[PDB]
C-alpha cells in the first residue's frame, strides 16, 4: 500500500487516521507482530519494541482521530512495514531509509576523484542522480562516483535517490581547493628583475602541508633547481631553497618568488607543486620565463631570445626606419651593418607586443 | 565610574532635594544608596533593581527618602520633609549586574540642612606670613592661613604659589572645628599650613596666594536680610614674598 | 546552611490582549558525574527557544553559540574578573549547592506504594523517589518479558513519580501472576499478586 | 547522572518575571515577586538551605536588562507561539470514595502565561487547589502543574480549561471516574 | 552582623601594618572583600579572595585555613593609608554588600628633627592678632586643650615637604583675646621659642 521515506539521522511521521473523531483506542506494530506505541486512557505507552524512547507521537493531536507515530534520528534498521490499529483498521504504510556519504569530508583538490556511497536498506531496489553546481548532471547508480573535479564543479550539489515515484533530498557542499593559475609566463630582460606569485581558494585552516618549485631550463639540460619551501597557517618560511639563482621566498603567503635578476640560462619552464596536511596532494601550477639580450659588440648586434617561446612567433628588428630589415620565427637576430640610432628590438608575434628592448649605435672614430 | 550630582547641597528646614547618580559608561542594573553620619559608619537605605520596587533595609523613615531610579542611568534619591537631624553623608553605587559583580561608588553627596539662610555666612579669609623667628631657627617659612566665620563646613582650602597650587607642604586641618561648641546651627573655622624653604619666602618675587571654595547657595534661595549674599563663591587673602628687615 | 546562587551581566546597548511577545532566558546549568568527581557547569542565555551565548565549563570561556550572540562573547571574555568567577565555576557554586542538598535532594528516598488491577493485568507503582526503579511481571515463577508494556516513567512535579506497567495475557483457572518492584527504597523486592 | 539547574526569565511586556532551581526535572525552591520571599516547592527543605530574597530579584532586572538589549539585535523580532499539549490524570489508582487529587497536565508550551481552570459538569469551583510555577524542559519551552483535591464520585464529571494564545481557542481536557 | 574588626589600630610610616579580621564563619560561596574609605569620601575597593591567598598592588590577603579569619597586610605603610579599612562578605549566599563596623586606622609619621618651638606669626591682613604656632616636635606628643572656650586649637597634623624630605608634626593655636599670649599651653615637650 503506502509508503513514506525518510533520510537516515532525520524525523519522519505517518499518518493515521479513524473516521470517526474522537481519542480512542489504538496501537503500532513492526512488521512482525510487535508493538511499539500505544495509549491506555489519556496514557501513552511505549512497547517492547526496539525503538524504545526513539518513537513518540502528538498527544495535542489526539483529541480529534488523528493519531500519529514519529521517529527521531532513525537509522537504516527501522526500515520496515509499519501496521496502525484503530477502531478495528488494518492502515498500512511503510518506511525506506536511505544516505549518502563522501568517502573523504575534507576538501577535495583539481582532478581528484570523488566517490559518493549510497546506503540501501535491506529489500530496496533504489537508484541516484546528481544535479551540480554549474548545473551539470551526472546519472549514477547503487553508487556514483564523479572523478577529476572541475573548479567549476566545486560548490553544493543536490543527490537524488528515486522509488516508488517519491523524491528523497540531500545536499553536500564540496567546494574544491586548487591554482587560479597552471599558465604562467613572464618575458623579461637580461639585467630586469622577474617575479611572480600564485592564488588559491583561499581559507584559513593551519598547520597546512608543504610544497616546492621543480626547474627546467635550455642551457644544460639535466635540470635539478630544488627551490623548496614549507607552507603553515600562512607561514611561508623557506625549506631550503637552491643557491644557483640566489633567491628568496617572501614568506607569509601570497608566495611570491623572487629573482635577482634574470640571466641567459635561467629562461626554461619548470612546475610547481603544492600538497597540505588534508592528504591527496597532487595540486600544482607550472611557471614559464624567457630572456632576451641586445648586447652589440663591435660591428656585430647580435640579439637573440631564450625561453620556451612556442616557436609560431616572429622575431624583428625595425628601429621605425626601413622596415624589419631581418625578420623570420627563430631565436636569432642578426644584422651586419649598424645604422646609427636606437633601434627597436621586436619579439612579439601578431598578439600584442612582448618583452622589448633597445640599445644605441655610435658611427666612427 | 560613577559621578553624584550635586557634591554639596543645602536647603531649609524642609524641602525637595534631589541627589542624582549617573553611571557614565555601563548599564547599572542595580543601585545601592548608602548615608553615613559623621565619624560613624556606611549605613545601607535601599536597593534600587532597575525598574522595580525599591527595597529598603529595615529601620528606615519609609516615604521619607523615593528612589526614582529611572532607565539604567538616572537614579534619584530625593528626600523631602528636610530635617536638621538627617544632615549626613549620602553616598550612593552602581553595579554591573546581581551577585558578585564588582560595587562601583561615587564621590558622595555632603548635605547639611538647616531651618533658615540666616545662619549661612560665607568665609572671612585672611593669611599669616612666618616670623624671622621660625626662620632664624629652622631655616624654614612657615605661612598660615585662617578662614573663619562660615557655614556650612563645606569647603576647600588649596593654594597658589606664583599664581599655580601646591600638594608639597601643605597639611590642611583635618575637620573645620566648631566657634561654639554648644550652639545647635553654630559657624565653623579652617586653618591650613604651608611651609617653604627660609629664602624662598624672602625674595619678594614669589607670589603667595591662599584660598577657600565655599559652596553655599545659589539664586533661586529667597533672600530678604539686606547684608551679603551667601552663594558659592571664592575667598582669598594675600601676600608677596617679604624682605629682610 | 546558606544555599548559593549565580549572577549575569548586561549586553551591549540599552533597552526601553495580541500584542507581540518577546522573552530573555538564563539558565545556570549544572552536570555532576556520580557525586564531587568530574563536574561540568554550564550557563547558558536564551532568546525566547534559541541559545545565543554559552559558558563551558570545559571550554574556560565564553563561547558563542550564533552570530546572533557573538558580541556578548566577546564583551564578557574582555572582562578580566567575571571569567575567574564563572572559571571557579564548578567549585564556588555547583559543589557548594549540591553539599547543601547532598542530604535532602540526593540521598532523599521514599517508599514506592504499588497496587495492581485488571482493565489484561495493571501494575500501578505511585509515589517514589528517586524515579530509578524496576518492575516485571512474573507468571509462576517464569517471568513473562514480552506482550508487556510500559507507561514509563511520569512525573507529579510533587517529587513523588509514577508509572503505570501493563501486561497482557490470557490466564486459566489456578495459575498465578506477579508483580515486582524493586527501588532503591527497598531491602526487599516489594511484590503483589493476581490469581 | 544529576543536575542543578537554576532557571530564570524576564518576559515583557507582560513584565513578569521567575527565579528558580530545578533539580531533576522537579522544583526545589522560587522566589516570588510580589512576596520578595523565598518559596520552596516542598517544605521538608525548609530549614537547610535558606535562599536569600531581594537576591533573586538583581538577577531579574538584569534579565530584564539584557532582553531590552536583545530584542534590539534581532531588530524586534517577536516570539513564536506555541500551544500546550495537555493530559489529566489521577494521582494514585482511583478508588470509589477514597481521597485523591487530579494532576493537570501542561506541557512543551511558551510563552510562560496560562490560564487554568476547575470546573466540574462546568461548575467552576476550586477548593485549596494548587499550582506550580513554569518548569524548564529541555527545548526550553515550559511546564506546569494544577492540583485538584477530589472524592470519586460515579456521578460527577471533572474538567480542565487551559486558556494560551498558541491555540486559537480555549482547550477543555476531560476526565471521569471509570 | 556579618564580621568582626577591632575599632581602632595604630602603626608607623614604612612599618609593616597587619589588620585583623574574625567572621565568625562565612558561608562556602562567598568571597571576603576589605573596602577602605579616605577620610571624607566614598570608600574603595582593596583585595578579596575564596580561600588560599593572595596579594596584589597596593597590599596582600591572608585567608585562615577554615576560612574562620582573614589578614589584610600592609608591605609599607605610607601615611595616605591611614583611612577607615572595613572587612565585608560579598557572594552567593549576600547579594547585598552589609557595611562593617570598621577599623581606623592612623599612621604615625616619623619626624627627623626633634626641635620643637612656638612661633607667633605677624598679621598680613593686620585682621587678628592670634596665631602663635606650634610645629616640628616628636610623634609621641598629642596636642591639647580647648579649654579656654575663647581660644582655639587644632588637632596635631602632619605636613610634608617633598623637594626636602622632610615631615614634621604641626599644630596650631589662635585667639582673638586681651589676656591670649604664647604658653598662656595645656601640655608640651620641653623646648620652646
Amino acid at each position: 500500500k503506502k509508503v513514506v521515506l525518510g533520510k537516515k539521522g532525520d524525523t519522519v511521521e505517518l499518518t493515521c487516521t479513524a473516521s470517526q473523531k474522537k481519542s480512542i483506542q489504538f496501537h503500532w506494530k513492526n512488521s512482525n507482530q510487535i508493538k511499539i506505541l500505544g495509549n491506555y486512557g489519556s496514557f501513552l505507552w511505549k512497547g517492547p519494541s526496539k525503538l524504545n524512547d526513539r518513537a513518540d507521537s502528538r498527544r495535542s493531536l489526539w483529541d480529534q482521530g488523528n493519531f500519529p507515530l514519529i521517529i527521531k534520528n532513525l537509522k537504516i534498521e527501522d526500515s520496515d512495514t509499519y501496521i496502525c490499529e484503530v477502531e478495528d483498521q488494518k492502515e498500512e504504510v511503510q518506511l525506506l531509509v536511505f544516505g549518502l556519504t563522501a568517502n573523504s569530508d575534507t576538501h577535495l583538490l583539481q582532478g581528484q576523484s570523488l566517490t559518493l556511497t549510497l546506503e540501501s536498506p535491506p529489500g530496496s531496489s533504489p537508484s541516484v542522480q546528481c544535479r551540480s553546481p554549474r548545473g551539470k548532471n551526472i546519472q549514477g547508480g547503487k553508487t556514483l562516483s564523479v572523478s577529476q573535479l572541475e573548479l567549476q564543479d566545486s560548490g553544493t550539489w543536490t543527490c537524488t535517490v528515486l522509488q516508488n515515484q517519491k523524491k528523497v533530498e540531500f545536499k553536500i557542499d564540496i567546494v574544491v581547493l586548487a591554482f587560479q593559475k597552471a599558465s604562467s609566463i613572464v618575458y623579461k630582460k637580461e639585467g630586469e628583475q622577474v617575479e611572480f606569485s600564485f592564488p588559491l581558494a583561499f581559507t584559513v585552516e593551519k598547520l597546512t602541508g608543504s610544497g616546492e618549485l621543480w626547474w627546467q631550463a635550455e642551457r644544460a639540460s639535466s635540470s635539478k633547481s630544488w627551490i623548496t619551501f614549507d607552507l603553515k597557517n600562512k607561514e611561508v618560511s623557506v625549506k631550503r631553497v637552491t643557491q644557483d639563482p640566489k633567491l628568496q621566498m617572501g614568506k607569509k603567503l601570497p608566495l611570491h618568488l623572487t629573482l635577482p635578476q634574470a640571466l641567459p640560462q635561467y629562461a626554461g619552464s619548470g612546475n610547481l607543486t603544492l600538497a597540505l596536511e588534508a592528504k591527496t596532494g597532487k595540486l600544482h601550477q607550472e611557471v614559464n620565463l624567457v630572456v632576451m639580450r641586445a648586447t652589440q659588440l663591435q660591428k656585430n648586434l647580435t640579439c637573440e631570445v631564450w625561453g620556451p617561446t612556442s616557436p609560431k612567433l616572429m622575431l624583428s628588428l625595425k628601429l621605425e626606419n626601413k622596415e624589419a630589415k631581418v625578420s623570420k620565427r627563430e631565436k636569432a637576430v642578426w644584422v651586419l651593418n649598424p645604422e646609427a640610432g636606437m633601434w627597436q628590438c621586436l619579439l612579439s608575434d601578431s598578439g600584442q607586443v612582448l618583452l622589448e628592448s633597445n640599445i644605441k649605435v655610435l658611427p666612427a672614430a | 565610574v560613577v559621578s553624584q550630582h550635586p557634591s554639596w547641597v543645602i536647603a531649609k528646614s524642609g524641602t525637595s532635594v534631589k541627589i542624582e547618580c549617573r553611571s557614565l559608561d555601563f548599564q547599572a542594573t542595580t543601585m545601592f544608596w548608602y548615608r553615613q553620619f559623621p565619624k560613624q559608619s556606611l549605613m545601607l537605605m535601599a536597593t534600587s533593581n532597575e525598574g522595580s520596587k525599591a527595597t529598603y533595609e529595615q529601620g528606615v523613615e519609609k516615604d521619607k527618602f523615593l528612589i526614582n531610579h529611572a532607565s539604567l542611568t538616572l537614579s534619584t534619591l530625593t528626600v523631602t520633609s528636610a530635617h536638621p537631624e538627617d544632615s549626613s553623608f549620602y553616598i550612593c553605587s552602581a553595579r554591573g549586574g546581581s551577585y558578585n559583580s564588582p560595587l562601583h561608588f561615587g564621590n558622595g553627596t555632603r548635605l547639611t540642612v538647616t531651618e533658615d539662610l540666616k545662619n549661612v555666612f560665607p568665609p572671612e579669609v585672611a593669611v599669616f606670613e612666618p616670623s624671622e623667628a621660625e626662620i632664624s631657627h629652622t631655616q624654614k617659612a612657615t605661612l598660615v592661613c585662617l578662614a573663619t566665620g562660615f557655614y556650612p563646613d563645606h569647603v576647600e582650602l588649596s593654594w597658589w604659589v606664583n599664581g599655580k597650587e601646591v600638594h608639597s607642604g601643605v597639611s590642611t586641618d583635618p575637620q573645620p572645628l566648631k566657634e561654639q561648641p554648644a550652639l545647635n546651627d553654630s559657624r565653623y573655622s579652617l586653618s591650613s599650613r604651608l611651609r617653604v624653604s627660609a629664602t624662598f619666602w624672602q625674595n619678594p618675587r614669589n607670589h603667595f596666594r591662599c584660598q577657600v571654595q565655599f559652596y553655599g547657595l545659589s539664586e533661586n534661595d529667597e533672600w530678604t536680610q539686606d547684608r551679603a549674599k551667601p552663594v558659592t563663591q571664592i575667598v582669598s587673602a594675600e601676600a608677596w614674598g617679604r624682605a629682610d628687615c | 546552611f546558606s544555599w548559593g546562587a549565580e549572577g549575569q551581566r548586561p549586553g551591549f546597548g540599552s533597552g526601553g490582549d495580541t500584542r507581540p511577545r518577546f522573552l530573555e532566558q538564563v539558565k545556570h546549568e549544572c552536570h555532576f558525574f556520580n557525586g564531587t568527581e568530574r563536574v561540568r557547569f554550564l550557563d547558558r542565555y536564551f532568546y525566547h527557544q534559541e541559545e545565543y551565548v554559552r559558558f563551558d565549563s570545559d571550554v574556560g570561556e565564553y563561547r558563542a553559540v550564533t552570530e546572533l550572540g557573538r558580541p556578548d562573547a566577546e564583551y564578557w571574555n574582555s572582562q578580566k574578573d567575571l571569567l575567574e568567577q564563572k572559571r571557579a565555576a564548578v567549585d564556588t557554586y555547583c559543589r557548594h549547592n549540591y553539599g547543601v542538598g547532598e542530604s535532602f535532594t540526593v540521598q532523599r528516598r521514599v517508599y514506592p506504594e504499588v497496587t495492581v488491577y485488571p482493565a489484561l493485568l495493571v501494575c500501578s507503582v505511585n509515589g517514589f523517589y528517586p524515579g530509578s526503579i524496576e518492575v516485571r511481571w512474573f507468571r509462576n515463577g517464569q517471568e513473562e518479558k514480552t506482550g508487556v508494556v510500559s507507561t514509563g516513567l511520569i512525573q507529579n512535579g510533587d517529587w513523588t513519580f509514577q508509572t503505570l506497567v501493563m501486561l497482557e495475557t490470557v490466564p486459566r483457572s489456578g495459575e498465578v501472576y506477579t508483580c515486582q518492584v524493586e527501588h532503591p527504597s527497598l531491602t526487599s523486592p516489594l511484590t503483589v499478586e493476581w490469581r | 547522572e544529576h543536575v542543578i539547574i537554576q532557571a530564570e526569565f524576564y518576559l515583557n511586556p507582560d513584565q513578569s518575571g521567575e527565579f528558580m532551581f530545578d533539580f531533576d526535572g522537579d522544583e526545589i525552591f522560587h522566589v516570588d515577586m510580589a512576596k520578595k520571599e523565598t518559596v520552596w516547592r516542598l517544605e521538608e527543605f525548609g530549614r537547610f538551605a535558606s535562599f536569600e530574597a531581594q537576591g533573586a530579584l538583581a538577577n531579574i532586572a538584569v534579565d530584564k536588562a539584557n532582553l531590552e538589549i536583545m530584542t534590539k539585535r534581532s531588530n524586534y523580532t517577536p516570539i513564536t507561539n506555541v500551544p500546550p499539549e495537555v493530559t489529566v490524570l489521577t494521582n494514585s489508582p482511583v478508588e470509589l470514595r477514597e481521597p485523591n487529587v487530579l494532576i493537570c497536565f501542561i506541557d512543551k508550551f511558551t510563552p510562560p502565561v496560562v490560564n487554568v481552570t476547575w470546573l466540574r459538569n462546568g461548575k467552576p469551583v476550586t477548593t485549596g487547589v494548587s499550582e506550580t510555577v513554569f518548569l524548564p524542559r529541555e527545548d526550553h519551552l515550559f511546564r506546569k502543574f494544577h492540583y485538584l483535591p477530589f472524592l470519586p464520585s460515579t456521578e460527577d464529571v471533572y474538567d480542565c480549561r487551559v486558556e494560551h494564545w498558541g491555540l486559537d481557542e480555549p482547550l477543555l481536557k476531560h476526565w471521569e471516574f471509570d | 552582623a556579618k564580621t568582626t574588626q577591632p575599632n581602632s589600630m595604630e602603626s608607623n610610616e614604612e612599618e609593616p601594618v597587619h589588620l585583623p579580621c574574625n567572621h565568625s564563619t562565612i558561608s562556602g560561596t562567598d568571597y571576603i572583600h576589605w573596602y577602605r574609605q579616605l577620610p571624607s569620601q566614598g570608600p574603595e575597593y582593596v583585595i578579596h579572595g575564596l580561600t588560599s591567598n593572595v596579594n596584589n598592588r597596593m597590599a596582600s590577603l591572608a585567608i585562615a585555613e577554615d576560612r574562620k579569619s582573614s589578614t589584610l597586610i600592609l608591605h609599607r605603610a605610607t601615611l595616605r593609608d591611614a583611612a577607615v579599612y572595613y572587612c565585608t562578605v560579598y557572594g552567593g549566599a549576600t547579594n547585598k554588600l552589609i557595611f562593617g563596623t570598621g577599623t581606623l586606622l592612623a599612621v604615625q609619621p616619623n619626624i627627623q628633627n626633634p626641635d620643637p618651638a612656638v612661633y607667633q606669626l605677624r598679621d598680613s591682613k593686620s585682621s587678628d592678632k592670634s596665631v602663635c604656632l606650634f610645629t616640628d616636635f616628636d610623634s609621641q606628643t598629642n596636642v591639647s586643650q580647648s579649654k579656654d572656650s575663647d581660644v582655639y586649637i587644632t588637632d596635631k597634623t602632619v605636613l610634608d615637604m617633598r623637594s626636602m624630605d622632610f615631615k614634621s608634626n604641626s599644630a596650631v593655636a589662635w585667639s582673638n583675646k586681651s589676656d591670649f599670649a604664647c604658653a598662656n599651653n595645656s601640655i608640651i615637650p620641653e623646648d620652646t621659642f
